[PDB]
C-alpha cells in the first residue's frame, strides 16, 4: 500500500472457519517514515507443540519476529493473544500456513481464524540515528532535530545560523548589540572552546553622556604565541572609532576605562578551537 | 493555515526584546490532533506571577500556562525547558513586555508539533460500545464474532440468522461463548441435510448453563429444538437436563434460543452429526 | 586554475605566475576530482615571503575536514616551512587550497621580488575495501561480507565458493541447487561444516556414477540437525532419494546408519528452517562393482 | 576492453570437463598495467602441471602455470596466487586431459586494471628533467627558465633572457644533449641573497667540449666568473675539475665561447646554495 493509515488483515473466509491446505503471505506497507504496529483480536488456530501443523508467521525488517499458533485461551499452544508487534521500517510481512488435516488428533474441529488490526505510527528519526555509534557521515542533525509525525526538521542553538542543508549550523555573531546600562559579554559557548572561522562585532551603544568600564573576568584563554602576539586568534577592541588594543593570551587584560559611549569588540578566530575564550562585565559611569 | 509543526521565537531573537509589546501567535493543527508545545530557551524579565513581562499559553478560554524568568535545561540529554500537551487542535501564545528592562533578556525560543489523539485511551469516555480502533487522525469502532455495527457508527448489535448449515458434521454455540449470552435476543440456527439422513445433536452435560426456571418450573430463558412435528425442550438451568446424545429423527432442524432482559449465564455449546 | 568535476589532473598556480605575486591578496581554489578518487599534489617551484611561523604570507592546503598544511618560504632556504615537493593527498574527492599575502613583501625595508608556486595535482583511486569502518555504516553498506574488489573509480563484490550474489551486490545467498557428483569416491558436506548451516535452503546434492556400480554412503560424526522427540524433522529435514524413490528423511543427533543403495544414482535433498542452531552433516560416498 | 573482470573455470564451482582447452584474452586500455589474482584453486595435481593446468601468457612469454589443490594461507586475504604486469593485455589458457582421479572444482580468478606510474614503475624515465604521472598517462616538466622541446620529452635552455634567482636550479648548454651552436657566446647569470654562496655541481661524464690545441689553450671554452675569482677555462671530453665546486660568491657569471667549427655534445650542471 502506498499511503494508508490503518487496516485489517484477516485469515481467509473470516469469520467462517479457514480452509485446509493453504499458505498466503500478505504484506503491510505504510508510507516512508512510519512504523507498523499491530495486534490480534480473535485468534483460533490448530494447536501443535512447536507449531508443526498450522501457524501464523509474522516477520519484520529481515527478521522473523513471531511464528504462533493455537487458541486465545488454550495452553500447549503459542498464541499472541493481543500482543504488540511493531516494525522498524515501513513494511510488515504476514504469512498464514495450514496443512491438509486440522480435524484428526481429536475428531472433527472447526477453527475460525484471526483478526489482525494494524495502526501506523511515527518513528523518532533523532533517537534512531543519534543514540549510539555512527561516526562516518550520516544524515543526522548538528544541534537539534525535532521528532514529529511523518518527517523531521532541524534547528540550531541560541545565536547560531542554520545553513542551507537544514542539518548543520554556523555562528552568526556579527551584529551582537548591547544597549543596556550594565551587562555581560562572553565568547560563544563559554567556557567551552570557541568556534573557529568567526568575524564577531560585539557592539555596545549606551546613552550619550556616560563612560564605559570594561572588566575582564577569569578565565581568559585564547591561542597565543611567545614569538609574535596573536598570530592565529585575535580579540581587537575598538573604542570611540579607534582601536585600543588587540588581545590574546592566558592572563586577563587590564580593566579598561574608555571615556566613550560606543565600544566595539571585534573577535577573529582561526581554524581550530583548543582554548576556551573570554567573558567581561561592562558598567556605565557619568562624566 | 494548519500545519503539523512550527517555530515561535521572541521578537528580535536572540537579542534583547523591545519594551511595551504585546504580540500574539495562533497555533493550528488539523482535526483530531493534539499539540505538544515545548520551549528550548527561556530568559525573560523576572516578576512575581509574571507581572511585568510574560509569555502566556491559552487554550480556548483557559490559561494553560504563564512563564517568565531566567531558566536553562537541567537535563544535558534534553534541550526542553518547559513543555505542554493539549487534546485540542488549536492554541494561543501571547508574549507581553512592560516599558522597561533592568537587565538584558534574550526572550524565548519554542517549537510545537502535532500529535495524534488516541481517541480510545486519551479520554475517559470511549466512543465505541465494544472495540475501539485508533488511527493517526481519527478513530473507528469494531465488533465481536457475528455482531454487526449499527448505523450510528458507534454501537454494535447481534444478528443470529442468515446462516444455513449444510455440512453433515458441524458445530453450533451460543453467541459470545464461553462469555455470557446477550439479553433480549432470539437466536435461531437452521440445519438442512439430505432427505435420507437424521440430525443427531450431541452436547456435553457440563457445557450448558442457562438462567434457571421459576419456582413453578417454567424456563425464563430457554433453548428448544424443533424437528417438524417433534420438539425437544425447553431446556434451562445449570447442566444439560437431556441425555448427552439426542436423536431428532429429521433431516431439517431449527434450534431456537430465547432470552429476557436480565438474568444471563455462561451459555452452551454443541456438535451435530448425521445417521441414515 | 583547473577545478572541474570531470578531470583527471590539473595545474594550480600562484597569481600572475611566473611574474611575482601582488601584495594584499588571498584566494581559495578548490580541486574536485570525481566520486571515488583521492587528490595527490606537489609543488615544483616554491618562492614565498618567509616568516617565523608564517605570519606574513602563506599557502594553506586543507583536506576533507582538516588543515594539513600552512607553509611559506623558499624552496631551499632554512628560513622555515617550505613543502618543496612533498606529497599532499586527500581522503575524499576535494582538496581546498588557499594563498594569503599581506601588504608588505619588502623586508628590511627595501623591495624584494617573489615569484610564487607551481602546484601539480593527480587524481588517484581509493581502496573502498581497505577503509574498514565495521560499524557506523547503516546508510551505505560499503563493505562486503565475503569479498569486495578494489579497482579504479568504483568497486564490485563477490561471494565465496558455492554462494550466489543477491540483488544489492553486497550480500550472498547459497546456490546449493545443482550440486553434482560424478566421481568414483567422494565427500559431501552441508554448507560451511561443522559451522551452523544456513537457513531457507532447497538443496539437491545429486550423485550420478557410471552405470554398473553400487553406492555406499557412510555418514561421519558429527551429525547435528534440529529435531524433535515427538514428531521427527518438523523444522529441518534431510531427505534421501535413491534410484528415484525416497529411502529416508533424517534429522537428529546420532548419525543415520551406513547405507548401501544398489543404485548408480542418488539424490540427497536438504530442507532447512529459518534459523541455524545445529551444525550439519558430512558423508563419504564410495563405489562397488557388479559382474 | 574493460577496467575489471571475472574468469571462472568451466562449470564452476562443479567438477570441470575433461579434454578441454579454453582460452581468455584480457584487455585493458592504453597505459594500464594488469593485476590478475586467483581466489580459488583446486586443479588436478601433476609435476610441471603436465596433465591439467591453468596458464598465464603475456605476449609471447609464459608469466605462470598453476595446478594443484591450494587455499589462502592469510586469513586477512582471499588471494591465493597473483601476478602484476606493465602491459595492457593478457592471455589465460586452461587445459585438461581426459581423466581426473578425484573431483576438482577448478579455479576462480579476477583481474583489475591499474595505472602505470611511468615515472617510477620503470627504471627508464621518459622525461629529461621532471616527470608527471596521471591516471592513464604522463607528461614532462622543466626547471627554472627552461623551455620544453618539440618532442614533449626533453627540455632545453635558451642562451639569453635568463636571470637565475632560484636557490637550487639547473643550467645546460643550448640544444643539450645535441651539439652546441657554433660562433656563439652564452652567458648565464645567477643572483642570490648576499648571505649565500653559489656551489656548482656538474657530473664528470656530462661534459664534452672541443679539445684544446697542442699548447693546451682551449679553442672552445667554458668559464665561471665570481668577481675577482675565476674558474676555467674548461674544455675537452670529461670535466677536468672536481664534481663539487665552491665559488664563494652570491652572484656568478658563467660564460661559454665557441668558434666557427669543431663542436661537441656539450655540458649540463646543477647549482645550490650554502651560508657563510
Ligand atoms: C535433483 O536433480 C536431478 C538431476 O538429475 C533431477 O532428476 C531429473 O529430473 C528430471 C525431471 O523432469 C528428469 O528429466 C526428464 O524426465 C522426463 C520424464 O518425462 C515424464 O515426466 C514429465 C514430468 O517430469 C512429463 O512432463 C512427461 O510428459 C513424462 O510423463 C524424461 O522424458 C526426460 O528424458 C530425457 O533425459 C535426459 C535429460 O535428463 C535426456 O538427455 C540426456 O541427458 C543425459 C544427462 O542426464 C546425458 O547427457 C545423455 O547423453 C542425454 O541424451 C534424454 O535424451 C531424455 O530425452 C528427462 O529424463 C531427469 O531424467 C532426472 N535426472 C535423472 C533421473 O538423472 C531431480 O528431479 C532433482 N530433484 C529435485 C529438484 O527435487
Ligand atoms: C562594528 O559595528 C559597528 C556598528 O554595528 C560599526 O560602526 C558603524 O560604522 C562606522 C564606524 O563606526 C560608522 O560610520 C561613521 O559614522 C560617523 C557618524 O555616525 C553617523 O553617520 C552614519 C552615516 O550618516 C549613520 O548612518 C550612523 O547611523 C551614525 O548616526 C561619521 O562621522 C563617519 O564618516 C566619516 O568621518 C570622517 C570624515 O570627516 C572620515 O575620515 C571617516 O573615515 C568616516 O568615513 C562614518 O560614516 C557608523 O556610524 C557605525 N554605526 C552604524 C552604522 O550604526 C563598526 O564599523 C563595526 N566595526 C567592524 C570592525 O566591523
Ligand atoms: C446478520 O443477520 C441479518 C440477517 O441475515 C443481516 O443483518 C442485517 O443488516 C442490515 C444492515 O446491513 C440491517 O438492515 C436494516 O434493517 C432495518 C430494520 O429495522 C431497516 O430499517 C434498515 O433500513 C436496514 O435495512 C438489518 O436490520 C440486519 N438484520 C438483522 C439484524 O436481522 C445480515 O445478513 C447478517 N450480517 C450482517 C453483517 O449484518
Ligand atoms: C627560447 O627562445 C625562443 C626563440 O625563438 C623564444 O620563443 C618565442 O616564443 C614566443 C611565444 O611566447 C613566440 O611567439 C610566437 O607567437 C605566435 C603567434 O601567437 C605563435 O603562434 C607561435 O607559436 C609563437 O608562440 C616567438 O616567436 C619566439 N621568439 C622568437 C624570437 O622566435 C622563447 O624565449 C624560448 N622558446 C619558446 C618555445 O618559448
Ligand atoms: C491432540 O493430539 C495430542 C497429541 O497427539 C493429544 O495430547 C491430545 O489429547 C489430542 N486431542 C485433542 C487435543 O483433542
Ligand atoms: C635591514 O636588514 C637587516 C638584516 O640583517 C635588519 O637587521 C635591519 O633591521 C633592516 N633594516 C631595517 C630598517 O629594518
Ligand atoms: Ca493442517
Ligand atoms: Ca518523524
Ligand atoms: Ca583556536
Ligand atoms: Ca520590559
Ligand atoms: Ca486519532
Ligand atoms: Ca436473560
Ligand atoms: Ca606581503
Ligand atoms: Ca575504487
Ligand atoms: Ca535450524
Ligand atoms: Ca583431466
Ligand atoms: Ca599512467
Ligand atoms: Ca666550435
Ligand atoms: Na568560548
Ligand atoms: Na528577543
Ligand atoms: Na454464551
Ligand atoms: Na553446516
Ligand atoms: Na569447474
Ligand atoms: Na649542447
Amino acid at each position: 500500500i502506498p499511503q494508508k493509515l490503518f487496516g485489517e488483515v484477516t485469515s481467509p473466509l473470516f469469520p467462517k472457519p479457514y480452509p485446509n491446505n493453504f499458505e498466503t503471505t500478505t504484506v503491510i506497507t505504510v508510507p516512508t517514515g512510519y512504523r507498523v504496529k499491530l495486534v490480534f483480536q480473535q485468534f483460533d488456530l490448530e494447536p501443535s507443540e512447536g507449531c508443526f501443523y498450522d501457524y501464523v508467521k509474522i516477520s519484520a525488517d529481515k527478521k522473523s519476529l513471531g511464528r504462533f499458533c493455537g487458541q486465545l485461551g488454550s495452553p500447549l499452544g503459542n498464541p499472541p493473544g493481543k500482543k504488540e508487534f511493531m516494525s522498524q521500517g515501513n513494511k510488515m510481512l504476514l504469512t498464514f500456513h495450514t496443512d491438509f488435516s486440522n480435524e484428526e488428533n481429536g475428531t472433527i474441529m472447526f477453527y475460525k481464524g484471526f483478526l489482525a488490526y494494524y495502526q501506523a505510527v511515527d518513528l523518532d528519526e533523532c533517537a534512531s540515528r543519534s543514540k549510539s555509534g555512527e561516526e562516518d557521515p550520516q544524515p543526522q542533525c548538528q544541534h537539534l532535530c525535532h521528532n514529529y509525525v511523518g518527517g523531521y526538521f532541524c534547528s540550531c542553538r541560541p545565536g547560531y545560523e542554520l545553513q542551507e542543508d537544514t542539518h548543520s549550523c554556523q555562528a552568526e555573531c556579527s551584529s551582537e548589540l548591547y544597549t543596556e546600562a550594565s551587562g555581560y559579554i562572553s565568547s560563544l559557548e563559554y567556557p567551552r572552546s570557541y568556534p573557529p572561522d568567526l568575524r564577531c562585532n560585539y557592539s555596545i551603544r549606551v546613552e550619550r553622556g556616560l563612560t564605559l568600564h570594561l572588566k575582564f573576568l577569569e578565565p581568559f584563554d585564547i591561542d597565543d604565541h611567545q614569538q609574535v602576539h596573536c598570530p592565529y586568534d585575535q580579540l581587537q577592541i575598538y573604542a570611540n572609532g579607534k582601536n585600543i588594543g588587540e588581545f590574546c593570551g592566558k592572563q586577563r587584560p587590564p580593566d579598561l576605562d574608555t571615556s566613550s559611549n560606543a565600544v566595539d569588540l571585534l573577535f577573529f578566530t582561526d581554524e581550530s578551537g583548543d582554548s576556551r575564550g573570554w567573558k567581561l562585565r561592562y558598567t556605565t559611569e557619568i562624566i | 493555515e494548519p500545519t503539523m509543526y512550527g517555530e515561535i521565537l521572541s521578537p528580535n531573537y536572540p537579542q534583547a526584546y523591545p519594551s511595551e509589546v504585546e504580540k500574539s501567535w495562533d497555533i493550528e493543527v488539523p482535526e483530531g490532533y493534539g499539540i505538544h508545545l515545548y520551549f528550548t530557551h527561556l530568559d525573560i524579565e523576572l516578576s512575581e506571577n509574571c507581572a511585568y513581562d510574560s509569555v502566556q499559553i491559552i487554550s480556548g478560554d483557559t490559561e494553560e500556562g504563564r512563564l517568565c524568568g531566567q531558566r536553562s535545561s537541567n537535563n544535558p540529554h534534553s534541550p526542553i525547558v518547559e513543555e505542554f500537551q493539549v487534546p485540542y487542535n488549536k492554541l494561543q501564545v501571547i508574549f507581553k513586555s512592560d516599558f522597561s528592562n533592568e537587565e538584558r533578556f534574550t526572550g524565548f525560543a519554542a517549537y510545537y508539533v502535532a500529535t495524534d489523539i488516541n481517541e480510545c485511551t486519551d479520554f475517559v469516555d470511549v466512543p465505541c460500545s465494544h472495540f475501539c480502533n485508533n488511527f493517526i487522525g481519527g478513530y473507528f469502532c469494531s465488533c465481536p464474532p457475528e455482531y454487526f455495527l449499527h448505523d450510528d457508527m458507534k454501537n454494535c448489535g447481534v444478528n443470529c440468522s442468515g446462516d444455513v448449515f449444510t455440512a453433515l458434521i458441524g458445530e453450533i454455540a451460543s453467541p459470545n461463548y464461553p462469555k455470557p449470552y446477550p439479553e433480549n435476543s432470539r437466536c435461531e440456527y437452521q440445519i438442512r441435510l439430505e432427505k435420507g439422513f437424521q440430525v443427531v445433536v450431541t452436547l456435553r452435560r457440563e457445557d450448558f448453563d442457562v438462567e434457571a426456571a421459576d419456582s413453578a418450573g417454567n424456563c425464563l430463558d430457554s433453548l428448544v429444538f424443533v424437528a417438524g412435528d417433534r420438539q425437544f425442550g425447553p431446556y434451562c438451568g445449570h447442566g444439560f437436563p437431556g441425555p448427552l446424545n439426542i436423536e431428532t429423527k429429521s433431516n431439517a432442524l431449527d434450534i431456537i434460543f430465547q432470552t429476557d432482559l436480565t438474568g444471563q449465564k455462561k451459555g452452551w455449546k454443541l456438535r451435530y452429526h448425521g445417521d441414515p
